[PDB]
RNA sequence: AGGACCGAACCGACUAAUGUUGAAAAAUUAGCGGAUGACUUGUGGCUGGGGGUGAAAGGCCAAUCAAACCGGGAGAUAGCU
RNA sequence: GCUCGCCGGAAGACCAAGGGUUCCUGUCCAACGUUAAUCGGGGCAGGGUGAGUCGACCCCUAAGGCGAGGCCGAAAGGCGUAGUCGAUGGGAAACAGGUUAAUAUUCCUGUACUUGGUGUUACUGCGAAGGGGGGACGGAGAAGGCUAUGUUGGCCGGGCGACGGUUGUCCCGGUUUAAGCGUGUAGGCUGGUUUUCCAGGCAAAUCCGGAAAAUCAAGGCUGAGGCGUGAUGACGAGGCACUACGGUGCUGAAGCAACAAAUGCCCUGCUUCCAGGAAAAGCCUCUAAGCAUCAGGUAACAUCAAAUCGUACCCCAAACCGACACAGGUGGUCAGGUAGAGAAUACCAAGGCGCUUGAGAGAACUCGGGUGAAGGAACUAGGCAAAAUGGUGCCGUAACUUCGGGAGAAGGCACGCUGAUAUGUAGGUGAGGUCCCUCGCGGAUGGAGCUGAAAUCAGUCGAAGAUACCAGCUGGCUGCAACUGUUUAUUAAAAACACAGCACUGUGCAAACACGAAAGUGGACGUAUACGGUGUGACGCCUGCCCGGUGCCGGAAGGUUAAUU
RNA sequence: AAUUCCUUGUCGGGUAAGUUCCGACCUGCACGAAUGGCGUAAUGAUGGCCAGGCUGUCUCCACCCGAGACUCAGUGAAAUU
């Protein structure tokens, strides 16, 4: 049976990476708020 | 010609084509050709805004020129071409000076045939000139609605438009939906009909032949639950209420023109 | 020639048995339908929640859909247990 | 190590995606492995990924994204121009052999090729953010010519048989060699060459397009494969000396022909059809502004440069997606033998595996199968399930029908093996020889050799010859839907949805309509033979009466009637 | 009748026996003409019915071949309480 996740690393960073989130008020909110709670991994960039 | 396929298969039985060998058996002009993209009936939003546009077969846009603007210069058509975007043929037409266009495919024009634009161009079909020196009572087709923005009026297979009367700087005209229009007495009109007549006695068929078109089918309304359309819903086929749209409006006689912002172009609308 | 015929790949899911703390949160086995087309498939793209998309079942929208998910208003309110 | 069994259009081989050291070596067995474990994709340590030519990067663009100004919007922000990004597409070049425990078209040997920089020499009109050409494109079908590959013969080496025979028409193995360069063939496309002229290609143009003459027919382009060279090489079954029986030096014979033959190549071709089939750059040309004893351009030679990143390993799976070492899912490439129409199926080759608890016993019962006296649907909601039919050829085939069908209707007959016709026929393939020739990869004749159905006649074995796997049950009446299709991923596949066809109605283009506070976008680069909405649902015969109600479309006197005053 | 409550309507066909099926009848509870009427060849993993063939579906089960169940060694769950 085919699964929900079908990983693909140019869609990934596409949709969810540093770059995506910056581009955009909402998503760099995102990043603050993962900041402010310390997260070690801002992104899935790497 | 009007052939009816014979009823080799479920399929085949009620197809009925137009076969034309006229048309060049070739592929058109590349330097009058250009990309035309899909859209699926979406925007620039990405919304479907217009029902049942989908898939179909790969196009290439020709250039047509509807203006006629090359005045004083004879052409020869060279040849008729299937087009793909409209339901009339096309002709490549090649002018004195080494210049080659498409025009829109009058009724009686074959290979060889000269055509002309301008004020002094003769009176025969495939000419364009301004509806001043056009003879009242003539037949028309790829009328300019406005002076020197090419034709947008009769541009259909068989379609034309008849010059009524001339009063002054505007020309009665009776269009093909039946509506009297008038226009100034200066917008081109090229002589005759667009030559495709037997275009509306096709039979696509089958369900297929309309996806070629790109058409994606329609589904009623009456089977769409209420939350999907106004039809919708009933145990087993009820419909008791008056028919509407999607985003309920009437749809049998409710008239939507409102724009008034021309308001005297029009005589006689149309019935 | 064909939304033509028989039939593998491929795409489907009509019947039965098994399984039902399963090998598997829908599969296995034996049959079954389509199989040049309104076909199928890889990669990328677009449409966002009273909105999308829907050959229309209230189907589908990340194992969740008669209004997704996450956080917040929030210790909603509960004459009921 | 010897047997046995299983896969073999994979359960083999090579990749992308994804993973990220799982790769190799040594060492360890606590935990992990559904058991033990000395073993492991486990622990620990070390080692391992070598590129001008492969890929990425890079140049070019598709859908689409972003978007200087700009337009629009309470703010956030939306759209979009010039531009700039974006492969799943276009764009220069390397092959064979050898080699590591683990990498190789990357290292080594041999032999090649591509694009740039610089310098010398010779001859010269060079120049683009512009013009033109090219790149550049669909589906289906049909052969013809080929190769991959296979079979047989010949050749070379070895063998003479655990049990009757086996020096022969016998047995086993091998019989391999690339890119590049030269030749330009089967075949495809197109008439060339010179001169003059021109409202076109935003200006220009010798280029493209167009026009008018003169002269010749052979000009050019494209093109698989073959052949030659590459190659006095490499490889090569086996030997000969070391040989820790783990392997290394040296040597190493034959290395041909015929036939068959692709879904691969010629072919981005040809034929045909309608639903009419990307873009841009590289590349080839044209000139403008400009520079011309310069600069630049072309050719030859020499020299230099071609960076950077990826390269291990799994990749239909124990390493990816499924919480698992999970009967699931996962795109591309390669495609041997016998039988066969076949990539079905059976048995096999290369290669890879026996699926990480076993050992006994031979109760009920359950699961998956085999057979069955007599009967033969009496079972049951229902022939559910099972059984049965099953191939090729010939004969034969009803009602009805839209004349296509129904139809493989139904039904009947023949199928093995051996010999002969014919020491292998019809057919296919085609050597030598001869002749012709614009003397070449040519044409005609020619038939050796090879390959090879089908049929008839006769004989013959068995219970059974389409013997296995494989492989339609058939017919009669009737409801519904015309049909092929679509649907409740995960209890409903249907009479439901679509459908071609039909009708009503809206829509004159800045269209109706739809998404949007708006700009704008779709509709459509369409224009009433068009487009939207609604109902009906092939086709045939038809579709009657009613406008009081509700809606819709018109109308005009009169009544009533908002803000405002 | 995919529509008929009364109802297994009545008659005929098929069966030894037919609330189903087929053909007529018309007393249409409560068909009816594009939310179409009536026909219709072909088509259908569609509904109903009848035949030939076929059979362990059944009368009525018997035996056999394998995988479990049972015993031994190793590992070692669950719902519930």
């Amino acid at each position: 049976m085919k699964r929900t996740f079908q990983p693909s690393v140019l869609k990934r960073n596409r949709s969810h990476g540093f770059r995506a989130r910056m581009a955009t008020k909402n998503g760099r909110q995102v990043l603050a708020r993962r900041r402010a709670k310390g997260r070690a991994r801002l992104t899935v960039s790497k | 010609a009007v052939v009816k396929c014979k009823p080799t298969s479920p399929g085949r039985r009620h197809v009925v084509k137009v076969v034309n060998p006229e048309l060049h058996k070739g592929k058109p002009f590349a330097p009058l050709l250009e990309k035309n993209s899909k859209s699926g009936g979406r925007n620039n939003n990405g919304r479907i805004t217009t029902r049942h546009i989908g898939g179909g077969h790969k196009q290439a846009y020709r250039i047509v020129d509807f203006k006629r603007n090359k005045d004083g210069i004879p052409a020869v058509v060279e040849r008729l071409e299937y087009d793909p975007n409209r339901s009339a043929n096309i002709a490549l037409v090649l002018y004195k000076d080494g210049e080659r266009r498409y025009i829109l495919a009058p009724k009686g024009l074959k290979a060889g045939d000269q055509i002309q634009s301008g004020v002094d161009a003769a009176i025969k079909p495939g000419n364009t000139l301004p509806m001043r020196n056009i003879p009242v009572g003539s037949t028309v087709h790829n009328v300019e609605m406005k002076p020197g923005k090419g034709g947008q009026l009769a541009r259909s297979a068989g379609t034309y438009v008849q010059i009524v009367a001339r009063d002054g700087a505007y020309v009665t005209l009776r269009l093909r939906s039946g509506e009297m229009r008038k226009v100034e007495a200066d917008c081109r009109a090229t002589l005759g009909e667009v030559g495709n007549a037997e275009h509306m006695l096709r039979v696509l068929g089958k369900a297929g032949a309309a996806r070629w078109r790109g058409v994606r089918p329609t589904v009623r309304g009456t089977a769409m639950n209420p939350v999907d359309h106004p039809h919708g819903g009933g145990e087993g086929r009820n419909f008791g209420k008056h028919p509407v749209t999607p985003w309920g409006v009437q749809t049998k006689g409710k008239k939507t023109r409102s724009n008034k912002r021309t308001d005297k172009f029009i005589v006689r609308r149309r019935s």
